[PDB]
């Protein structure tokens, strides 16, 4: 019986951010497994149903990765973002636009919704840069431009859009761009109300070797010492400035919480508490 | 920041300075509100766009760089106040704006000579106060 | 926590009449009970928050006999349906339009959602004529007509309507008319998936004097029989009237339920099980 | 034959207004009678068939006060305001909404024309505050907010809008609200051209005792002047105030004029003369 | 000079087809050649901006068994179609929308003009399901559906759609469709002007061996009896049978040319005599 | 209902009739499935308007209620077969549509001459025939 | 035209026909009302397109003319009567669409075997009268 | 294709028949002119939906597979005339409907009482009969 007394008292949450746009990126390394990832997919159905406008922006590293070790090509990251000379970005580019980010509108298109998923080259969504130290990293890409023209109808349409994060600059040149980078431009871009990174923590920790030195909530002086201080470092390193590079230009918050948690999307918006480490200020 | 002060000294005698702020549009509510807890509640809204451009770095907005020649939105707010307020109110509008940055914003200070009030006519000191205002709030704190 | 892995297990029902309208009928003892009351508005604004569009259709009967008795020109009633002299028939009006239908509008906009109250009158929205036995009623009402013209644009900008059971016909005339013949009468006219009424029983029972005889779901035909075969009887052959009239110009559903209990309106249409007795073409 | 070339010298009065809104408000005082009541109607009619953008909002003073008799409650009025207990309010109500709104809409709607009637709880139209001595009136509200939203697509679909003047605050309490008051803000949300003061007198009167002492023209200071003087009392205070309110959030004119006079609203727009007192300057 | 009074003659041309849809298949030899690549992307980007909807979906069997072979599991074909297990399924996504599709995209945007890619999961503007020889063949699929609105707005919006020939059933299982026969049966959905393939052939000749036996122009029952009578064969009956399903449901005409040529697609259009061979209803 | 029965006696010779049947719009796919898993697969719809006032009742849809001159709106269903099975086609449909109100629907049988199926020419018995149909469905079950 | 007389004369036997006419639609309502003023309330309309060229003149619809090849614009009415109604309605339906251009329209009369109302299960003639209709208004002036 | 034959053996005495063809929306125009071409110049159209499911095929419009219980869209033709013009009309419609894959169409052919022109108030063989038609041509042929 009483299971419907729970939902009842779900209202002020769903009324609080009802009609605002919501830029989740779902972590490659969260993609554990089939059941977890759908899961999430649940997840992202259930807040558009319920009034949002949620956009999903996902990464891939990993399969990335396997795939590398498949066809006998070496890998490296420096500082969260991984070297792509020719060959690797035609890797990059076919595993997450043709694995992925199929992938997954295949599964919400079967959870009842209907999914869209571009590129940055589609429509022109993004334009890309090289980086001053490509030099070091190769094709690898910032973000110079966002045109959102194209998700407009989409979203008009009702259609979920889910983005993969290559591009090209003018010249037709392709590059790889880091998935946080983008997803924390695409939501200053479309003003967005939150920008939400599901990775494979419980958050941004006080110590990475420790899961319960959970940060619960930190702001943007606080954070920026973190990176310095050397404690965020790998791939928590464009986690966290894409946060503050989104806050900055108008997001109202930002939040990184674990993709592996049951329904951890969820919590992080139907919640006071959270599911993670919250950023601001 | 918290100590700011500005350099009023080519304008002795003048008595009223109107503060020029150009900051991030999503900003104007929280700077609003700050000068509304301190007593400023005479002030007036623009919306622009600029151009500042330093070095060769470039400025993002709306998630996409702008350099030379690209304007790029800002709102403006005129604030006109007494001598003895200018760099309390410099303060706090560079206090409540700042994000660290570029693209933050500028302020400016101006002279001005006189100010009159429409509704009743009157006119300088009378003309630039305002009941339960920063002066007034100062009186009943003293 | 739990809360939320409750939320997530309700997506199938939100999905299943996603867009779809529902006309609801509140009435009787549920609508004197306060606790009721807010419990009822707080139901239909969870209902248009997740994406079905509801509309709300009230009575009020014991509020006007409270008037008429202060006024001594006591109540007087034939087979459920009010003797509706002219005086009546003002005060009528005074009291559903002007004091329920108002009260309605107004907690449902304190509850964080934006009502419009109309009646009949309002955009023509029912047309009367005067009902078989006039000789004997006076001014009690049969719908000639619905136009529901006015309610599209409402539904649009996202308003939800609350509807009071008066109108006029075309010589600008009031008539009374009984609250779930209009209910019902409009949810035709708008090819409502369901119609849904609250009255003061658990539904249909195969025999009435036993409470757990109640009928989960049945056909026209088979509650058909039922009438001819006296099985059920009394202040309920009229309100199965309505509903038949109502699944036999095209509403997909229609139930009958208990406004008695907490949330009946959510139980409804958030489970399988259901709240009362439902009625298929 | 020659009835006709009074139609054609008509066109340049036609022209001049062609396309302009009109704030109509119908004093419960000048509803005398079913026949002027329908006067005044088919008046308004004209007027939007001829191209003018016509609003009506309307009293009910005496309507209530009649109610009021009967139920054996008593009754006081200060400075033209009624003092508004919740018993009182809620018969406010009624009356308002319930009998008089629906007879004009009731009427209109008979004329060839479409009515929908609203009071401001109705898709939010007004918010109502208390008054500084509520302490001495008790539920009798200023008018805090007016939101139009509501009345764009009903303009826009064609209906002429019937307005009643009772609100809630944001909390959701009601507030007996002066019908000039609510003219008078209308007007100014909606950037109106005219707004036009039927009432039971000729106009304002240089002395209250006698019909023929019509001030023809007058201005806002000698109109303010009035009131201290004392020559305007009880329910033209609110009428006098709602103009000179209404003139200085931008609506170019105001008038006062004698709603039993047939044909008055008419006279008023459709002339040079006028039909009673106009106020500017 | 001259180049000027040639344009002028292409008018008639240009006029005859314009605001008509266009689907072009794109494949085989046309597509490996970089000449030939940027040489039909700048035939598409012109019929756009002279007024045609031109609409390009792509193969690539050729670079999908160059990853086969990296990957030391090399491709299978029978009668035409590749032998698709789900590892195999995996990388033929990967290269056609990850690969092909965005570099295809990539061009023409550096053409200066906007694509946008998509494949059959992308707005379900294709569901598959298992073809006739599942049995063989395993993940290779028939189109059982095609849904055309994500196409709607975007062709509205100027982007010039480039479509990959991967989808799923609506169990939200991959298949591997063939390219031509989505080329077919888009054609078909839309009611285009024209179904265009460019093949490595001179189209369909009276006899294999002669190469200036070219059919220019032929019917459905005309080109029926040549399969019937042998006189064409091998590589070429399939094709032939996408156009006859394609004509079958309104497709105006369907040409197969030679896509060996420069400016092939421009041909076709440009002129009378065409670019291979053409087949009506 | 289920055991209606049609005359057909003024067309004795006569190989093929249409069913010619007028109904509530919103039954058209309950029908349409009724006749499919009985193996009636050949049928052509029509959305029409029309009128059947009895007496003075007037009939209800759409909320509102028509009497004489006002059209309203019914599906059609055209479906043409062999003599035998004309009463269990009438049978099924209206079985199918009805409910009782009325409005309900009506059902006319007319005589047919021929049949031609254009993809293969086929005529008479062979035209009208569908593999997997009724007929078929009858011989599985002997 | 108000003396038309059908040849029913190949279908003796046969006790129901079908009166299909088609005509100009903006006739439609005023030939429902003379059928409804007498006793015909059964009745089903379907708009359709048509082509009538005769010779080489062109009719004229919507300002514009129309010829060989050019659908224009009809409204048909099917009218199921017994076999003594069958010359009255005729004349009724040709005397009200009538106004003597080319493209005025066309009726046919078809056989009809057996008429069901599905609300009843009533067929024949019960199924076919309707109360108040036609042939009850002659047993009323009788 | 060309030499179908109708059985009309079931209908002696009877002088009129309505073929009535039901096929693919986008040949409507070629039928239409192939009858225009030879003197068929009286037809009336009606655009339809329908379901020919044989066996378990399924038939393909819009470049999506509708089997049993999806209705898809046809256009239909019905084309009222002589006896003696019956078997040449059916070849000419099947001939310019055909395309050879299933869903192509079905033909029927039904027993005509009478036929009235408006207009004129013509009756029979005067009322079908078209200035310029079939029958005039094999006139001036002969
Ligand atoms: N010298 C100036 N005169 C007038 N307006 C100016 C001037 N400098 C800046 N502005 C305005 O102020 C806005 C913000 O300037 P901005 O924040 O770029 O200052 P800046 O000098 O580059 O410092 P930063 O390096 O923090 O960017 C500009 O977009 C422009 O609107
Ligand atoms: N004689 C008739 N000829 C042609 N069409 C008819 C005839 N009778 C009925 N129809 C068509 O059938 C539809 C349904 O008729 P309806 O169900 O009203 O028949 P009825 O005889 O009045 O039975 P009921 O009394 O149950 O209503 C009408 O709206 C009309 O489309
Ligand atoms: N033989 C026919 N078969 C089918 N439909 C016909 C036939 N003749 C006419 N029609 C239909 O009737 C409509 C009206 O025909 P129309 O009034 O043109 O007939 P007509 O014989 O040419 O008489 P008129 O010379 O007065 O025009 C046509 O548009 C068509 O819908
Ligand atoms: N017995 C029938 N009665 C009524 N309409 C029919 C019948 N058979 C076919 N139709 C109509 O004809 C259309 C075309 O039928 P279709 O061409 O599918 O016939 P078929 O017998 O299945 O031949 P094929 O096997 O070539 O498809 C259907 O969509 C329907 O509108
Ligand atoms: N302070 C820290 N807290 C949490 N994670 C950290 C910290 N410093 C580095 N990390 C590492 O950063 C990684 C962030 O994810 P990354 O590897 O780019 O994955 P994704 O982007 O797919 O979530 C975590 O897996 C964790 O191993
Ligand atoms: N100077 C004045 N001129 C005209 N009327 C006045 C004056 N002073 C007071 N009044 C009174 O004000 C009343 C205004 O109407 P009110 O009683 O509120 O009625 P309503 O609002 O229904 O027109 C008039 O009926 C009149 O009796
Ligand atoms: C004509 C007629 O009977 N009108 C009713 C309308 C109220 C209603 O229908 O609601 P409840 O379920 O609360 O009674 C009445 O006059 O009382
Ligand atoms: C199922 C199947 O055969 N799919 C093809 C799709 C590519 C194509 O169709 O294009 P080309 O003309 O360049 O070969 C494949 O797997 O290779
Ligand atoms: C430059 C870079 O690091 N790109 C990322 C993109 C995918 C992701 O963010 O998960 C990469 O792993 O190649
Ligand atoms: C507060 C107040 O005076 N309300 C008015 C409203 C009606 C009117 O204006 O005529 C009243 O009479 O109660
Ligand atoms: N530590 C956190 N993750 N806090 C999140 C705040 C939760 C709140 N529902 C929001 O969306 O703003
Ligand atoms: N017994 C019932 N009334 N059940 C109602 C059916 C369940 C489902 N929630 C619906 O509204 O369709
Ligand atoms: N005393 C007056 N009432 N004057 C009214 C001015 C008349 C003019 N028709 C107007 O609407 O402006
Ligand atoms: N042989 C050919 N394929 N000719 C094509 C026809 C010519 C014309 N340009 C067209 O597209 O219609
Ligand atoms: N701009 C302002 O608000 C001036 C305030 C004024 N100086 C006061 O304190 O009263
Ligand atoms: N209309 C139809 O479906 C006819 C079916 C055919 N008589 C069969 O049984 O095979
Ligand atoms: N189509 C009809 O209206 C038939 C009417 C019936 N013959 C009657 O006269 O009662
Ligand atoms: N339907 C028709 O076109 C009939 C034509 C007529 N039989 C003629 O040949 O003159
Ligand atoms: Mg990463
Ligand atoms: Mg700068
Ligand atoms: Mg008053
Ligand atoms: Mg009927
Ligand atoms: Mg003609
Ligand atoms: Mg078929």
């Amino acid at each position: 019986d009483y299971r419907v007394e729970i939902l009842s008292e779900s209202l002020p949450f769903i009324q609080k951010f009802r009609g605002k746009t919501i830029v989740v990126k779902y972590g490659g390394a969260a993609m554990t497994s089939p059941e977890l990832k759908s899961s999430v997919v649940s997840d992202l159905v259930l807040l558009a149903c319920v009034g949002l406008r949620p956009i999903l922006v996902h990464g891939g590293g990993p399969d990335i990765n396997r795939y590398l070790k498949q066809l006998n090509i070496p890998a490296e990251f420096r500082d969260g973002l991984r070297v792509t000379d020719a060959t690797t970005m035609e890797i990059v580019s076919m595993v997450l636009v043709g694995k992925v980010n199929k992938n997954l509108v295949s599964l919400i298109n079967a959870a009842g919704a209907t999914a869209v998923g571009l590129s940055g080259h589609d429509g022109r969504l993004l334009t890309a840069r090289p980086v001053p130290n490509s030099a070091q990293l190769g094709f690898v890409g910032e973000v110079a431009r966002v045109d959102p023209s194209v998700l407009r109808p989409l979203v008009d349409y009702g259609y979920i859009p889910v983005i993969a994060s290559v591009a090209a600059d003018d010249s037709g040149q392709a590059y790889n761009i880091n998935a946080d980078t983008v997803a924390g431009e695409l939501a200053a871009a479309l003003g967005a109300e939150k920008l939400i990174l599901l990775t494979d923590v419980a958050g941004i920790l006080e110590n990475k070797e420790d899961p319960s030195s959970l940060i619960k909530e930190i702001d943007i002086k606080g954070v920026k010492k973190m990176i310095e201080d050397g404690k965020v470092a790998g791939g928590m390193i464009p986690k966290v400035k894409c946060c503050i590079r989104s806050l900055a230009q108008g997001v109202k918050t930002a939040s990184i919480i674990d993709g592996r948690r049951q329904h951890s999307l969820l919590h992080e918006i139907m919640s006071d508490e959270g599911a993670g480490t919250m950023i601001t200020g | 920041l918290e100590s700011i002060q500005c350099d009023l000294s080519a304008f002795p005698g003048v008595k009223f300075f109107r503060i020029e702020a150009i900051f991030r549009p999503w900003r104007l509510p929280f700077v609003i509100d700050t000068l509304s807890k301190y007593g400023i509640r005479g002030l007036t809204n623009t919306p622009v766009k600029g151009v500042g451009v330093q070095g060769g770095s470039r400025e993002r907005y709306a998630g996409t760089e702008f350099g030379p020649s690209n304007l790029v939105d800002k709102e403006k707010l005129d604030i006109v106040v007494s001598r003895a307020q200018v760099d309390a109110v410099v303060r706090l509008v560079a206090a409540s704006a700042y994000t660290g940055e570029i693209g933050d914003g500028k302020i400016f200070v101006h002279p001005v000579a006189e100010v009159v009030r429409i509704r009743t006519a009157e006119t300088g000191l009378e003309a630039e106060k305002m009941e339960g205002g920063m002066e007034d709030m100062m009186k009943k704190k003293k």
